């Protein structure tokens, strides 16, 4: 059960990837969209993350590594990576595991850490953020 | 202590059941090669037993591999696509 703000983030990120003709919507497109999702942004600010820098690192990586669909290709369109699908399913699983239903951008951010070979998880750890830092913020603020 | 995830080679493996035409179909449809280059890669798979179709991030490589294998399955060919650290 994705809350309204997350849903908006997911749909706009998807629309932007389609306008750029990206073949794939990645976990990096996802983290980029979360930079302005209130829930996830608050958690990153609580971890003193340089959001301007993370944003640039994500945009550069997305641009250099995401294949672009050719004009000719009008039969297939942007699709999520397996990694992206797993993060969303994992965010729902984690929330339901605690008996709740409302999924926020912050829960999605927590789930990203489990995609160990994703550039997004790498950039988050590079900015000294751990899964537990985020869970602590969600549980206890500060 | 932190290194970026690495890039991956996406490979097409040879088999005796899958038609050359389908291998070419796959190279054009999932890797955007034109007929000429797809044909060269199909011959390489035939002779070397396998060939690299592209190099991508681990995340993108995993997805392409799944897409190719589902397409082969759907068309009932045992065409096997795999990935390997670059």
């Amino acid at each position: 059960m994705l809350n309204q703000e997350l849903e908006l983030s997911l749909n706009m990120a998807f629309a932007r990837a389609r306008e750029h003709r990206h073949e794939f919507m990645t976990v990096e497109h996802l983290l980029l969209a979360l930079l302005s999702n209130p829930s996830a942004r608050e958690a990153l600010e609580a971890c003193s993350v340089d959001l301007v820098a993370l944003r640039q690192e994500l945009e550069a990586f997305i641009e250099q590594t995401t294949p672009v669909l050719p004009a000719s290709e009008e039969e297939r369109d942007t699709q999520p990576t397996l990694s992206f699908q797993r993060v969303l399913q994992r965010a729902v699983f984690h929330v339901q595991s605690s008996g709740r239903n409302e999924v926020t951008g912050a829960n999605v951010l927590v789930a990203i850490f489990s995609e160990q070979e994703s550039q997004a998880a790498y950039l988050l750890r590079k900015h000294e953020v751990s899964r537990l830092d985020v869970v602590n913020f969600i549980s206890h603020g500060t | 202590a932190l290194k970026p995830p690495s890039m991956y080679k996406v490979i097409l493996v040879n088999d005796d059941y899958t038609p050359m035409e389908f291998v070419i179909d796959v190279l054009q449809k999932f890797f955007s090669y034109d007929v000429e280059r797809a044909t060269q890669l199909m011959l390489a798979v035939h002779y070397q037993g396998k060939a690299i179709c592209g190099v991508f991030t681990a995340e993108v490589a995993e997805t392409k591999v799944a897409m190719v294998n589902k397409y082969a399955r759907e068309n009932e060919h045992p065409l096997l696509c795999t990935l390997e650290k670059a």
